[PDB]
């Protein structure tokens, strides 16, 4: 198993998707089309601002 | 593959695949029905010759 962690900005998280394209899924970070392995994202208003 | 999604693009070309392969299979199980047909008359042309 391995682990990530970002800092988005707002909508683009529907974006991290295993395909799908946008801002930072073409100069950043892209997930492959055979993930295996999943999400965990939450609402972080709370500390990185 | 235009712009579909890679994951839902290979579930749609799934769909698509088995109904060209059934016509198909349907091709080669007309052909044998019709094989065995003939196969009747040419053991007859043989016994008639």
């Amino acid at each position: 198993v391995y682990a990530d962690s970002f800092v988005i900005r707002g909508d683009e998280v529907r974006q991290i998707a295993p395909g799908q394209t946008g801002n930072i899924a073409d100069y950043n970070y892209k997930l492959p089309d055979d993930f295996t392995g999943c999400v965990i994202a939450w609402n972080s208003n709370k500390l990185d601002s | 593959f235009s712009r579909l999604d890679p994951p839902e693009a290979e579930v749609q070309i799934d769909r698509l695949i088995t109904g060209r392969l059934q016509s198909l299979q349907t091709y080669v199980t007309q052909q044998l029905i019709r094989a065995a047909e003939i196969r009747a008359s040419a053991n007859l042309a043989a016994t008639k010759m």
